[PDB]
Formats: structure tokens, C-alpha cells, sequence
């Protein structure tokens, strides 16, 4: 999904 | 004084600057919405590397350094070698496309190729291929791409054809050659897309190529770099960069640290925590601003945002530029791009690199715990620097991209997305960008969070975004977005600017996707509002009522919701709100309600022609916006009553003639626009918006602070000087007074009038005339004789002006008209009418004509005529105050207020002097008759003494003076014969006497006579503060006379 991950 | 002196009264219709302002919105730049995602899905790794055979052209041996894939092959062997720098090849793609499909050929010759590409492009046929390329064992390639693949026999060179391997794979695809003279394959791939295209008269912009250099040079042979330093810098972007940097670097400013240590750096690249993860980090946030701040929009989403493989190649490319230029070769690539080896955040690079590697051999030799660096912090300075003072007409700040990464991590979130608030708080263009960089599809995930001290900043971004572009196609309703909101509101702790954004999103997400009709019923909303409207704020109290009235739609689920909680039975209540904004959102939400409940009709047809009749209340209002929605409301019950109405109509032309009575009288009410659209309503029923004003207020800045308080600006500087300016002129007034009055033989004013003369009126400190006729208002310049325009009063024909009057000092000077008919209009610029005669509000009162006294101290506008009581509304809040009952039989000629003893002063048609106390019980005021009078009395007023005594005139001419706490007189002072009122100037001492005669028998206020003056009498005036006098005359002209 996103090109970033994100540490949510 | 210049401020006290109209500014401790009310400005009645300041809010009238914005009740109009009815507006939509600018198209949206397009688009952030990237629907266009392909992605490449298969890898062809082809490799030449013929170990242990030099080509012809090959110069050799010192320097070759041949080092492939961090791979020195005469340690392994001809197969082995060939097989393990393969397998790296592969790991080192891997790295950036994990989920790429894998394909690899040693040494292909034709057919080899030929079925490889063609089984790839079976795999799939409408995604990218990425064909790559190595060509170290190949001679320099031909304008046709010759190559030495053979059966184990240099002397197979095999031709090959550029054009065929275009024909093998004709889809969209990516190649990367590391050729020497790799710019003659693009420039031959180029010129047979053309060929084809021609031949096709009787896939160019689909390929994007990636060169190691021109034509013209070959790839350096350096002993302390790898061969492959193209791929290297394309697949490793790390390694040959800190190779480099220790190279190159002319005078190290680190001691100690060298290669040695560079190669033992510990970590995993995605480790975010270790150097190399935070290098990572740090090397794609300076790689995509650079890419933001040179290439054009158009390049930019293409390149860097619709594919995961391609972005990486072309950051890493930006490295190999930069390092490849050293060595005289220069990358070439299709599209071609902008030079960037020149950008100054390059230096930064440097900067972080020396930082980090100052801790390295410590690290290594004691241990000591890795520090962070202070990059991301820098980088949030100076964008918060920069956020000082933004315009639009500036460059954009270079640092988004920067922030865009930071709200990646857990370190500095807060502080990000306070500062992208911020920014988002200015006009719609901040948004834009905001939205063109990719905020979005990372804010929709940071909403999922467990985090709730991030609420308020997640509430007021998602509230700007919605406010400025509410097109999002339901993505707050597709996830699980909306339920994040609903506990939002359902919070009874949070401030209620929280709750009135929340509030506002979720109206919004309700009446824009259609999807969230369901959702908000799950979640009780209408309980929550419900709860809710009875919310002290006016704001939650106008979104909460526009929610519901949004909630009652088409819902079948919350028809019946809505008429089983009787939702209709709290929301009238509203309708009571001092505030007409807040009457306006319950009309709309009651109205609704009514108007799609009524589609069962059933046991609910109580409840549909109750609320009828409460609305009818409402044309009491006087409101020009509450009028309006009701007007709009009663429409949409119409749409329901039309099925009765066609037996009904016919009388017109009980509940309905009820309703035909509300709609006729809405139509007759002296708003246009209302009349218009009210009639609209009864033809259609004889023959057979607010909203947006509210919302446009998100979109507005609400950090910054009005002009209002700028002690600088201009517009106070202005007021002030002409507020002192007018205090003049009234000083001016009183020392001409002060200096002694005598006769009144001197001449100001004589101009020819159109019509009758009949009202005469003059601004307080403007030296302007305004007389009005029976139709008309004409204008005059009260000292040089200039005519000024007109402006005819727009009243029904077979009216008549009644009463003037200027309803403040200085900066709400508007001009307010009465009629026969009831009509009440205020108009701006009588000031100005050459240009703008800005009107500013049509009221209707009365339910003798109409005569009115407007109390300034107050902001009470009080009226009296054929009605025989005396009604008072407050002009502040655009509602009904009361209704003041009399014992009197007959209709006054009256009024006067006086704001100082709380007194309502008349004299009556009967004969009597009454006068009222705003402050009795209201069923009679009782406080007087005088019985010294049997003939009408005439226009009465209370003298400037404290006592205040009252002059009464009556028809017969008698003069007399009465005592304010008895029914007898003071004394009678008969100064005129017969029926001439006094019109009397208590600042000047003057009294006015006006006859059927051309002259006026102008008397002292001590009664003295002065001989007849001359410049049937239409009108006597004063001029206020002035003791100068103003006479209409039936002859259509008016005079004004002065002190000699």
C-alpha cells in the first residue's frame, strides 16, 4: 500500500 | 471621545456585512488521487560476465580492479564465480522488490532470449518488465547492439537487433544498460521506435532507459573501485557512498576512521535505530526533497510516486550522477531530468556523514551507546522558521517532503503535525500542497491509531482538508475513519471547538458519500445530537441541527428513528434562540424533518401540521435569513401537502388555508427576493443556501488575529482622524450656540425639490439634507447648494414616508425609512449614492400610518400607528421584544422616546396625553392622563429640563406646558394660531412654526415673537446640534435659514 512504511 | 462618542451604542447591522455572503468554491488542482498504479512484476537478469576472456579492445591489467558484486572472480573459478555473483545480483534486487518474479540467463544467445521474454511477457502482459543488461564481457557495443554470446567460441560474435528485442517485449518496460558506450543503445532503441512508428503510418513513450554514460566515453578503470560501479550505485546505495566519501575527501576531518571501519558499521538497512538504518532515512528524505524543489509536477508524480521500483532507480540515480561525474562520464537517462549535482542539500548529506562517523571507532573499541543526530530537528527549525510569516506570493517552503518522513516515526509526530496544522491553517493554496506531496493516504492511517493525545490535531487537519476538498471519494467511510470521529464527539470532555470541527466533519462525510447513512445510525448519532442541542455554544447548536436535519434525508431506517424518538419535539425549541442563525439551522432541520417524515403520512400527520403551525410563529421574525428558510421550508412541506391542496387551491384562488395564509403573507412581506420566491411556491400550488454560508467558515484562517486590533492600521488611524474631525464640527455647532442666538434672518440653503417636501431630516455631523416625499428620497449638500443623487424608496405605489431618522454618530450611519404600509428599509449611503446606495435591511412592522422612534442607547426600535398599542423590537437580535397594551380608544400622531426615565411619550388623537412605563406589568401602563385637552394634540416632546416637563400642542393651537407627576398643566403659553405644531430644538432654543402662509413665525423658547422670517409650509426641521432651521414647502422647494 503505501510506498513508506509507518510505524503505527 | 472621538471613539466613546459611537461606541457605546449598538451597530445594529454590522452582521449584515456577512448574512449575504452566499458562495461556493474554486475547481481543485488535479489531482493527488494517483488511480494510475502499475507496477513492474518481473526482473530479466542477463549477464556477459565471460570469466577468464578479455575482448580485443579490452587495455589491461593494474588498475582493472575486477571487482563484480563486492566479488573478486580468479578466487572462485570460471563456474563458480559466474554462479555466486548471480545469486547477489539477485539479493541485491531483492532488497527494494521483494515480490518481484525472478528470471536469469548466463550467456543467452538468440532463442534464449527470445523465450525468456516472451514467457515474461505471458506472466504478464499489461505490467513492467525490467530488462538489465551488464555487457563487461561484450565489446563496446554497434549501432545495432552486437554482442559475444556463443557456445563456448569467441568467434560466435552473434549480431543482435535493438529493434527485435523491442518487437520481443512491447509493453510498458524499464532497461538499464552498463555498456560503455551505453548512450549509442538509447540513441539507436530511439531511432527504431521511430522506424516502427512510420512503417506503422502505412512503445516510444512507454520505455524509460537508464544509461551508464554517453556514447562518446567509457566507464573508468580505477583500482579501488568495483567494475560495476553503475549498478552499485543503482542497487547498493550505501557501501560505494562512504567508499567514496573516504577517497575522495581531499583533507579527512575525521582522524582514525578509514575503510577498515566503514565495512564493520553495524546494523540492518530498515533498522531505523542503528546508523545504517537512520543513513537510510536520511539519504531518501534528502534524495526526494531535491527531486521536489527542481523537477516540474508533471515528472515528479509520474517518476517518484506511481511505482515502487521505479522512484527507488531514479533516487539512486540522482547518487550515481553526482558520484560518476567525478570521473568525466555522465549518466544518461530517458526522460532526461535537470542537472542536480549543483543543489546545496547536498552539503547537508556531507554534514550528517561526518557526524555519524565521528562515533564510529568508540562504537567499535568501548561500546558507548549510538547517539541520534539532530537533522529531523533542524529541518522542523527551520520550517517553523520560515512559518514566521508565509504568503502566497512566495516560493513554497522546500522542506515538506522533510515532514512528510517525520510523521513516519514516533519521535517527533507531535511536533510535526503541529506545525503541518499550522501550515494548513492558511488560505486553501496551503492545502494544495499539502495534499500534492502524499499527506493524505499517511494521515488515513495515523486516524487508526491507539494514540488519543493526538486527537485535537487530527480533528483540526482532517477539518481543513474536508473544508477546502470535500471530493474525497468516502474514504472516512469506506475504513473505519467515521468511528474514530463518532467517539470523538460522543467525548464529553473535550473543548467544544473540538466538538463543533468533529461536528462539522461529520455533517460533511454524511451528506457527501451516501455510504455513511448506515454507519452514523449504528452509532446512535441521533441520540448524540439530540443530547447535544441544548449545547450554551451557538456553533455546536447550528452544526448539531444541521447533522440531524442531514441525518433526515431519504433514510427509511431514520424516517422511522426520527418519528419514534420525536427528534421534532427538542428541535422547535431552537426556534426560541436569540440568534437568527441558530433559528435558520432549526427551521432547515425541522423543516426537513417534517417535509420526509410526512412521505408515510400515517398517525405522523400530527405532527406534520403542528410544526406547519409552529413555523407560521415565524413570520413574526423579521429576519430576512429565517424568513427565507421558511419560505423554503414550507415548500418542502408543500411537496406533501400538494396531494390535499388540489381540493383546497380553489379557495384560495383547515390546516392548509392556514398554510396558504403563512405562504400569502411571506409573499407580501417586503423582501423581493422572499416575494419572489414565495410566489413561486403559490403559483406552482395553484397551477398543480444556509448551509453553505455556515461552511464556508472552515475554510477560513482562525489563528490569526483581526485588523481589528492592529493599532497601526490604516482604517483606525482614518476613523479615529474623521471621528475627531465630526466632534468638531459639533463643537463648532455649540460655540455658535454658546456665542448667543438672534434672529434667524441670515441664508445656508434654496433649492427647487422633486415632489412635496413633506419629511425633512439631517445627519447629526454631515453636512447633508435628506428629504423624502410621499414616493421619494431626494439629497442635497447642506451647505454649498449641490445637488446629490436620489434614490426612490422602492415601497408599493399609493404609500407614503412617514418618519426618518440616522440610527448612529459615525460609523453605522444608515438612513431608516417608515411607511404607511408598515414597511421599515435602512439604506447605508445616502452618503453616496453616486456610487452605492448599499441597502441594508426591508422590515415589516405594525403586524395614523406607522411612526417609529428608534432608541440608539438600547438598539429598541419602537413603533406606534394603526394598531393602538405600542410594539418594540430589538434591532440588535432581529426579534419581536413586546407588545405594550393601552386603555386609549383612538390612534396617536406620536412618538417620542425617552431612554433616560424608561418612558413612552404621546400625545393621542382622542385629546389626552398619554405617556407608558416600559417597566408596568403588561396589560396596561397606565401612568397618566392629562384632562386639560379635549382636541387632538399634535406632536409632543420632554423639555431638556432634568423634571422633565412635557410642551403639548393641541389642533386648536393652545400651547401649554405639563407636569410630569400630575394631571394639570404648568402653565399655558398659547404661542401660536390655529393648528401649528411646535417643533421645538432644546440644544438652540429655537421653535418652529409653520402655516398656510409662504413664511415662518419664528419664536424664542422663551415665547418671544421674531417678525414672520422668509428665505403652505410642507415640513419644519432642524439641523441637529445647529440653530439653523429647515422648511419645506408645498411650492417644491425647501429653505434653510441661519443666525445672523
Amino acid at each position: 500500500e503505501s510506498q513508506f512504511e509507518m510505524d503505527i | 471621545e472621538a471613539d466613546l462618542t459611537d461606541w457605546n451604542l449598538p451597530l445594529a447591522f454590522m452582521k449584515k456585512r456577512h448574512c449575504e455572503k452566499i458562495e461556493g468554491s474554486k475547481s481543485l488542482a488535479q489531482s493527488w488521487r494517483m488511480k494510475d498504479r502499475m507496477k513492474t512484476v518481473s526482473v530479466a537478469l542477463v549477464l556477459c560476465l565471460n570469466v577468464g576472456v578479455d575482448p580485443p579492445d579490452v587495455v589491461k591489467t593494474t588498475p582493472c580492479a575486477r571487482l563484480e558484486c563486492w566479488i573478486d572472480p580468479l578466487s572462485m573459478g570460471p563456474q563458480k564465480a559466474l554462479e555466486t555473483i548471480g545469486a547477489n545480483l539477485q539479493k541485491q534486487y531483492e532488497n527494494w522488490q521483494p515480490r518481484a518474479r525472478y528470471k536469469q540467463s548466463l550467456d543467452p544467445t538468440v532463442d534464449e532470449v527470445k523465450k525468456l521474454c516472451t514467457s515474461l511477457r505471458r506472466n504478464a502482459k499489461e505490467e513492467r518488465v525490467l530488462f538489465h543488461y551488464n555487457g563487461h564481457g561484450v565489446p563496446r557495443p554497434t549501432v545495432n547492439g552486437e554482442v559475444w554470446v556463443f557456445n563456448k567460441n569467441y568467434t560466435q560474435y552473434i549480431p543482435l537487433s535493438i529493434y527485435d528485442l523491442q518487437t520481443w517485449m512491447g509493453s510498458p518496460s524499464i532497461f538499464v544498460y552498463d555498456c560503455s558506450n551505453a548512450g549509442l543503445i538509447v540513441k539507436s532503441f530511439k531511432q527504431f521506435a521511430l522506424q516502427r512508428e512510420q512503417e506503422l503510418e502505412v512503445s516510444m513513450k512507454n520505455c524509460i532507459q537508464l544509461a551508464a554514460c554517453e556514447a562518446t566515453e567509457l566507464l573508468p578503470m580505477i583500482p579501488d573501485l568495483p567494475a560495476d560501479l553503475f549498478t552499485s550505485c543503482l542497487t547498493t546505495p550505501i557501501k560505494i557512498a562512504l567508499r567514496w566519501f573516504c577517497m575522495q575527501k581531499c583533507v579527512s576531518l575525521v582522524p582514525g576512521v578509514t575503510l577498515d571501519l566503514i565495512e564493520k558499521i553495524p546494523g540492518r538497512l530498515n533498522d531505523r535505530r542503528t546508523p545504517l538504518g537512520e543513513l537510510n532515512w536520511i539519504f531518501t528524505a534528502i534524495t526526494d526533497t531535491i527531486a521536489w524543489n527542481v523537477l516540474p509536477r508533471d515528472l515528479f508524480q509520474k517518476l517518484f510516486r506511481q511505482d515502487l521500483l521505479v522512484a527507488s532507480l531514479f533516487r539512486n540515480f540522482l547518487l550515481a550522477e553526482r558520484i560518476m561525474r567525478s570521473y568525466n562520464c555522465t549518466p544518461v537517462s530517458s526522460p532526461r531530468l535537470p542537472p542536480t549535482y549543483m543543489h546545496a542539500m547536498w552539503q547537508a548529506w556531507d554534514l550528517a556523514v561526518d557526524i555519524c562517523l565521528s562515533q564510529l571507532p568508540t562504537i567499535i573499541e568501548e561500546g558507548t551507546a549510538f547517539r541520534h543526530s539532530p537533522f529531523f530537528a533542524e529541518q522542523l527549525t527551520a520550517f517553523q522558521v520560515w512559518l514566521t510569516m508565509g504568503v502566497e506570493n512566495r516560493n513554497p517552503p522546500e522542506q515538506l517532503p522533510i515532514v512528510l518522513q517525520v510523521l513516519l516515526s514516533q519521535v517527533h509526530r507531535l511536533r510535526a503535525l503541529d506545525l503541518l496544522g499550522r501550515f494548513l491553517d492558511l488560505g486553501p493554496w496551503a492545502v494544495s500542497l499539502a495534499l500534492s506531496v502524499g499527506i493524505f493516504p499517511y494521515v488515513l492511517k495515523l486516524l487508526q491509531s491507539s494514540a488519543r493525545e493526538l486527537r485535537p490535531l487530527l480533528v483540526f487537519i482532517w477539518a481543513k482538508i474536508l473544508a477546502v476538498d470535500s471530493s474525497c471519494q468516502a474514504d472516512l467511510v469506506k475504513d473505519n475513519g467515521h468511528k474514530y470521529f463518532l467517539s470523538v464527539l460522543a467525548d464529553p470532555y473535550m473543548p467544544a471547538e473540538h466538538r463543533t470541527m468533529t461536528a462539522f466533519i461529520l455533517a460533511v462525510i454524511v451528506n457527501s458519500y451516501h455510504t455513511g447513512q448506515e454507519a452514523c445510525l449504528q452509532g446512535n448519532l441521533i441520540a448524540i445530537c439530540l443530547e447535544q442541542l441544548n449545547d450554551p455554544h451557538p456553533l455546536l447548536r447550528q452544526w448539531v441541527a444541521i447533522c440531524l436535519g442531514r441525518i433526515w434525508q431519504n433514510f427509511d431506517s431514520a424516517r422511522w428513528c426520527g418519528v419514534r424518538d420525536s427528534a421534532h419535539e427538542k428541535l422547535y425549541s431552537l426556534l426560541s434562540d436569540p440568534i437568527p442563525e441558530v433559528r435558520c439551522a432549526a427551521v432547515f432541520a425541522l423543516g426537513t424533518f417534517v417535509g420526509n417524515s410526512a412521505e408515510r403520512t400515517d398517525h405522523s400527520t400530527t405532527i406534520d401540521h403542528n410544526v406547519a403551525m409552529m413555523l407560521a410563529q415565524l413570520v413574526s421574525d423579521g429576519s430576512p435569513m429565517v424568513r427565507k428558510e421558511l419560505v423554503v421550508a414550507l415548500s418542502h412541506l408543500v411537496v406533501q401537502y400538494e396531494s390535499n391542496f388540489c381540493t383546497v387551491a380553489l379557495q384560495f384562488i383547515s390546516v392548509y388555508t392556514q398554510i396558504w395564509r403563512v405562504l400569502l403573507h411571506l409573499a407580501a412581506d417586503p423582501y423581493p427576493e422572499v416575494s419572489d420566491v414565495a410566489m413561486k411556491v403559490l403559483n406552482s400550488i395553484a397551477y398543480k443556501g444556509f448551509c453553505d454560508w455556515s461552511a464556508r467558515y472552515f475554510a477560513q484562517p482562525v489563528m490569526k488575529i483581526p485588523e481589528e486590533h492592529d493599532l497601526e492600521s490604516q482604517i483606525r488611524k482614518e476613523r479615529e482622524w474623521r471621528f475627531l474631525r465630526n466632534s468638531r464640527v459639533r463643537r463648532q455647532a455649540q460655540q455658535v450656540i454658546q456665542k448667543g442666538i438672534t434672529r434667524l434672518d441670515d441664508q445656508i440653503f434654496l433649492n427647487r425639490n422633486p415632489g412635496v417636501p413633506s419629511v425633512v431630516k439631517f445627519h447629526p455631523f454631515t453636512p447633508c439634507i435628506a428629504v423624502a416625499d410621499k414616493d421619494s428620497i431626494c439629497f442635497w449638500d447642506w451647505e454649498k447648494g449641490e445637488k446629490l443623487d436620489y434614490f426612490h424608496n422602492g415601497n408599493p405605489r399609493y404609500t407614503r414616508v412617514t418618519a426618518m431618522e440616522y440610527l448612529n454618530g459615525q460609523d453605522c450611519s444608515l438612513l431608516l425609512t417608515a411607511t404607511d404600509d408598515g414597511a421599515i428599509r435602512v439604506w447605508k449611503n445616502f452618503a453616496d449614492l453616486e456610487k452605492n446606495p448599499e441597502m441594508v435591511t426591508a422590515w415589516q412592522g405594525l403586524s395614523a400610518g406607522m411612526v417609529v422612534d428608534w432608541e440608539q442607547e438600547t438598539g429598541l426600535l419602537m413603533s406606534s400607528g394603526d394598531v393602538r398599542i405600542v410594539r418594540i423590537w430589538d434591532t440588535d437580535r432581529e426579534m419581536k421584544v413586546q407588545d405594550i397594551p393601552t386603555g386609549a380608544d383612538s390612534c396617536v400622531t406620536s412618538l417620542s422616546c425617552d431612554s433616560h426615565r424608561s418612558l413612552i411619550v404621546a400625545g393621542l388623537g382622542d385629546g389626552s396625553i398619554r405617556v407608558y412605563d416600559r417597566r408596568m406589568a403588561l396589560s396596561e401602563c397606565r401612568v397618566m392622563t392629562y384632562r386639560e385637552h379635549t382636541a387632538w394634540v399634535v406632536k409632543a416632546s420632554l423639555q431638556k429640563r432634568p423634571d422633565g416637563h412635557i410642551v403639548s400642542v393641541s389642533v386648536n393651537g393652545d400651547v401649554r406646558i405639563f407636569d410630569p407627576r400630575m394631571p394639570e398643566s404648568v402653565n399655558v403659553l398659547q404661542i401660536v394660531k390655529g393648528l401649528t405644531a411646535l417643533d421645538i430644538h432644546p440644544q438652540a432654543d429655537l421653535i418652529a412654526c409653520g402655516s398656510v402662509n409662504q413664511f415662518t413665525a419664528i419664536y424664542n423658547s422663551s415665547g418671544e415673537l421674531i417678525n414672520n422670517i422668509k428665505y403652505a409650509i410642507s415640513c419644519l426641521a432642524f439641523h441637529p446640534h445647529w440653530p439653523h432651521l429647515a422648511v419645506g414647502s408645498n411650492d417644491y422647494y425647501i429653505s434653510v435659514y441661519s443666525v445672523e
